[PDB]
């Protein structure tokens, strides 16, 4: 499960990988697994730091 | 012509939207729209 | 004008001259483009963004006179709605309502004065001004109507 | 949401009181306007039996503000009485 | 609404080409390619970024809510960027 | 096919401040339909 | 008006443009519209008020 | 800028006179810079 972990944070989204220091970055892998079109290598990116927004807040 | 036998009128007041059809004017907003030479002309339907 | 004889707006040629001013302004800024852009109309972005965009307003009518998110009638109206309560804004606020009550006044102008009635389909303003019906549409759509 | 009088209707503001006035001006966005002219309720339906009779209101809707259309809404208020006339003429205010 | 659209058309139509004499263009960001650079700045739990650093510390600034703090509040506002 | 045309834009593009031309855009967007000219007149507001 | 000749208030149309904006706002607050139909106009009501 | 632009402040705080006004290039750099942090604030009426 390591090895999905870091092929989707280093060649998908593109990070060295520290996945696990994140919780929410963690969850979305197995989220990310599981859905196609892997060559618009720029929308899991985009989808995933409106997770990191999420992630905290105040409002 | 209704009386309606007021008693709660906050609450049965939004019923008449809860229905959708409204009923016409009744010559009111009407006798305001024909302006002041057009009330006289024949266009004026209500003259009478 | 002379058909409605209303007198709502009160300082509109100061509003309107803060409004060119600010579309005037040569370094109106790219945060300002990126955030009206970004909570793109929604009141459940703004609500989420108020302390960004009221400060940053506030900000930018402190540094100079000319007011901010001038050009989307969306940030223009949902900084109506919610700026002003604890006085973020205190007077590029009559500014703002100014701009959202010249809107309203000339939306009267638009609506006239006693054309009441309907066709079976259509309201009769639709018919008359072309501002009523929804046939015509906003250039900039932010929420489809 | 409580548009009990004539003068005491709004549309957007209804509306926005209660949405189902939200549906009646989805269906007929005819009396969606400052003049508008609801037909107001069979509960206060009365326009006739009202004292204030429709172009107060449809006066007011287009008026023109700041102390001439508050006191000329009160010289609206004067009476058709013929005792009203009388006293009226006397003073030689001119009756409507 | 109705009035939300009669409004709409009224200021997009009427008070903005009237005031701009025409100097109008109607302009979108290209919001999927522009984040990419917005985002992973350091880690959560910054300020590195070029160009973010610059025009949030250049305007939206205050001794409460610097560069940093700033773009914070913009970090939360990814969320809802739509197309 | 456009809504506005060409007059709207070069009235737009030489016109004057100040709600002149922001109310005098929004009375230029009259329709010249039959039933706008029919409610136009009666209102005595001057078909164009 | 002439038959009475009387200029009781003075500033009364920037009074009454402070009532446009007062009954205008679409921001008007919200305890205002409880305390006014609490108060419903009792100085014994308002004195605690 | 730092040069530039605090001479302006400068200036325009010694001679109510305004800075840089010789060059169309300097007037139309001072109107197109400022906007950065207002640097500054009340000449650039002038300016612009």
């Amino acid at each position: 499960e390591e090895e999905r972990r870091k092929q989707f944070g280093a060649n998908v989204l593109n990070l060295a990988p520290a996945m696990v220091a994140q919780p929410v970055i963690s969850t979305m892998i197995p989220k990310y697994m599981k859905m196609g079109g892997h060559e618009d290598k720029l929308a899991y990116q985009l989808d995933l730091l409106r997770m990191l927004s999420i992630a905290k807040k105040a409002t | 012509f209704v009386r309606e036998h007021m008693a709660h009128a906050t609450r049965r007041l939004v019923h008449f939207y809860q229905a959708r059809i409204d009923p016409p004017r009744t010559a009111n907003e009407a006798k305001h729209d024909f302006s002041t030479k057009e009330f006289a002309k024949v266009d004026n339907y209500l003259l009478f | 004008l002379e058909l409605t004889k209303v007198r709502a707006p009160e300082g509109h040629e100061a509003t309107l001259q803060v409004l060119r001013a600010s579309l005037t302004d040569h370094q109106y800024p790219e945060l300002f483009y990126l955030i009206e852009s970004l909570i793109h109309g929604d009141p459940a972005a703004f609500e989420t963004g108020i302390e960004l965009v009221t400060r940053c307003v506030n900000n930018y009518w402190r540094q100079r006179g000319l007011l901010a998110f001038a050009n989307s009638y969306d940030m223009v109206r949902l900084i109506a709605t919610r700026l002003g309560d604890g006085a973020v804004v205190p007077a590029a606020y009559t500014h703002y309502r100014n701009l959202l009550s010249i809107t309203r006044f000339v939306a009267r102008t638009c609506e006239l004065t006693g054309l009441n009635g309907r066709l079976c389909d259509e309201p009769l303003l639709a018919y008359v001004s072309a501002l009523h019906d929804p046939r015509l549409w906003p250039p900039f759509v932010q929420a489809l109507p | 949401v409580i548009p009990f009088h004539r003068f005491y209707s709004d549309p957007g503001l209804a509306a926005t009181a209660n949405h189902d006035i939200r549906v009646f001006l989805n269906d007929f966005p005819q009396y969606q306007r400052c003049d508008g002219g609801f037909p107001l309720s069979p509960i206060f339906a009365h326009e006739y039996h009202h004292w204030h009779r429709t172009p107060f209101s449809c006066y007011s809707a287009a008026c023109a503000h700041t102390l001439e259309s508050v006191l000329t809404l009160a010289i609206m208020h004067h009476k058709m009485s013929p005792v009203s006339i009388a006293a009226l003429s006397r003073m030689g205010l001119h009756p409507g | 609404s109705d009035e939300e659209m009669v409004a709409q058309k009224v200021y997009y139509l009427c008070l903005v080409p009237a005031v701009l004499n025409n100097h109008a263009c109607g302009a979108g960001l290209n919001l999927k390619h522009l984040l990419v650079k917005l985002f992973y700045t350091k880690f959560f739990l910054l300020t590195n970024n070029p160009l973010l650093a610059a025009l949030v510390r250049d305007v939206a600034t205050d001794e409460n809510v610097t560069a940093n703090q700033a773009a914070e509040e913009l970090f939360h506002l990814v969320a809802h960027v739509p197309e």
